[PDB]
């Protein structure tokens, strides 16, 4: 289990750590977040109290060094930062969790939910996403545009996601035309599976990555992302049964823990008809249709 | 965007420009089986492809065996027609090639847009003008060669003959499209209109008769007229 210590909390701010969220107010003696899970990804986030503009938050794995965030007044947010030494940040996490100034991470024993949404997601992947090299960690936010937006505009501060459009020469072969726009099976599988995600694990891994920048930030672009990644699968008559059996899982918790209250803005109407009801896939998501169906029978 | 009545104008810039209609594409007769069933069969149909500026008309013929063996026609229909549109440019001198083509139904627009990929500066544009170029299949001679044809063939015409010497493109596309919403409307009465008077012949080379200015005047009135009855004989008005 690894800790993620706070220098302090100067401002009123709501602290989400995975799918929890807890609210820490002004100048509170707050020191951090103990007990986190070793094994996954995890996002540390942020919405302060007094501007609900912006959620922001870095994207770690507690693996890969000792991180902690310190609030910056002139830049007006909490920053992640990485303690090189070692010994400090050990001592310093000691007389925090002596003095029980931190939040457990609080995982009930029964719960798979984050391990079931980041199943595929690796750090190495996000920092390709997340260009920012001198840092272990990835900061996103509300605001930050795709490469695949700025194309329709600081490229430093944009998520490089893999660029999907149906009606590009990428995904349709000449003399194909019809069949690659009708039946996307070659698109799928040999553009982007064989010659650009190289597996379906770093596709899911993209696409689960989309979906969790969707949920915690509102980031549009990533929702954007997660459709289509999602469409590009069902859009396809010929799709391996392993990946189709472990997208229904995907989707399935995915829509589990979406707040119901967002469904109206994270869930394209068009996207779930077609995925679910029109597509060659209509009747390969089963788990995903149920809990869609109950869930949110106002979207269909 | 979308061709309208608020930017009819532009159809007779120096913009080159195409209008395709595919509603003669894929043409049926409806009848019934010996079990008494009911089955298409194909007949020859054509790509209705126009310049509204000059009148060119590129009447790209499809004939039925191109449907041979092929399953969910209807929606071929629309990918054969921009097949041999993007053929078409292809075949174009650059400096022929549209600016844009305008295609009067909607579902057009994605199977055009995939096969003009390679030809990202043409513009794609759907219309909310209700053209009657359904209709382009009772000009006598254009019926004529769709029906002859044993073979997949494009041949050229001119839909506004010699009219261009002596009025503007813009009334020269109304004239057409008074004649063609016309012949959609009674087909049997229009044609009775055109070719009443036995003295006015149509040349070899032309697909109207040689109607003086004064004649285009009382033959424009008569269809008009035509459009207005019907339209009563339709709602009763
Ligand atoms: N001095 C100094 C800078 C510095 O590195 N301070 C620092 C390092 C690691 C953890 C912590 C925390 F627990 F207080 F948050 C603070």
């Amino acid at each position: 289990m690894n800790t993620v210590p706070f220098t302090s909390a100067p401002i009123e701010v709501t602290i989400g750590i995975d799918q929890y969220s807890f609210n820490v107010k002004e100048n509170q003696p707050f020191h951090g977040i103990k007990d986190i899970p070793i094994g996954h990804v995890h996002v540390i986030h942020f919405q302060h109290a007094d501007n609900s503009s912006m959620r922001y938050g870095y994207w770690f794995d507690c693996r890969m060094g000792n991180f902690y965030i310190q609030y910056d007044p002139k830049d007006g947010l909490y920053k992640m930062m990485e303690e090189r030494d070692g010994a400090k940040f050990e001592n310093i996490v000691h007389n925090f969790k002596e003095r029980q100034m931190m939040v457990s991470y609080p995982k009930i024993d029964e719960d798979d939910t984050w391990y079931n949404l980041t199943e595929f997601v690796q750090m190495d992947k996000i920092r390709k996403i997340v260009r920012k090299d001198e840092n272990q960690f990835s900061y996103v936010d509300s605001s930050m545009t795709t490469v695949q937006e700025n194309e329709l505009s600081d490229p430093a501060h944009s998520l490089n996601y893999t660029v999907i459009n149906f009606k590009s020469r990428e995904a349709i072969r000449p003399g194909h035309e019809m069949e690659d726009f009708l039946d996307k099976s070659y698109y799928l599988n040999t553009v982007m599976l064989q010659g650009i995600f190289k597996n379906s694990s770093n596709y899911f891994g993209e696409l689960q990555f989309a979906f969790l920048n969707a949920m915690f930030f509102g980031n549009y672009g990533s929702s954007l992302q997660w459709h289509a990644m999602i469409e590009l699968i069902c859009s396809s008559a010929t799709v391996p049964k392993h990946m189709l059996d472990k997208l229904d899982e995907i989707l399935y918790y995915q829509i589990k823990t979406l707040p119901e209250q967002y469904s109206d803005i994270l869930l394209n109407e068009r996207v779930w008809n077609i995925c679910l009801y029109s597509s060659f896939q209509k009747n390969s998501l089963h788990n995903t249709e149920k809990i869609m169906e109950n869930k949110y029978p106002e979207l269909l | 965007g979308a061709m309208n009545s608020s930017n009819y104008a532009e159809l007779f810039n120096n913009d080159i420009k195409l209008f395709v209609d595919d509603t003669n594409v894929y043409r049926v007769t409806v009848h019934k089986t010996f079990e008494g069933n009911v089955a298409t069969k194909a007949i020859n149909g054509c790509i209705f492809t126009l310049n509204p500026k000059t009148g060119h008309l590129f009447l790209k013929i499809i004939h039925t065996s191109v449907w041979a063996g092929q399953k969910r026609l209807s929606q071929l229909a629309k990918w054969k027609t921009a097949e041999e549109v993007s053929a078409l440019v292809r075949s174009l001198p650059k400096e022929e090639q549209p600016k844009q083509i305008i295609v009067t139904r909607k579902a057009m627009l994605d199977p055009l847009e995939v096969h003009m990929l390679d030809f990202p500066n043409i513009a794609i544009r759907p219309t909310e003008l209700r053209l009657p170029f359904s209709a382009a299949m009772s000009i006598d001679k254009l019926s004529d060669v769709v029906m002859k044809a044993t073979e997949p063939q494009m041949v050229l015409f001119n839909i506004y003959d010699d009219w261009l010497d002596r009025i503007s493109s813009y009334t020269a596309f109304s004239r057409l499209t008074l004649l063609l919403r016309a012949l959609k409307t009674n087909e049997e009465s229009a044609k009775m209109i055109l070719l009443s008077d036995p003295t006015i012949t149509i040349k070899s080379y032309h697909l109207w008769p040689s109607f003086t200015d004064e004649q285009w005047i009382t033959i424009e009135s008569q269809m008009r007229d035509l459009i207005l009855t019907e339209y009563g004989r339709k709602y009763n008005v």
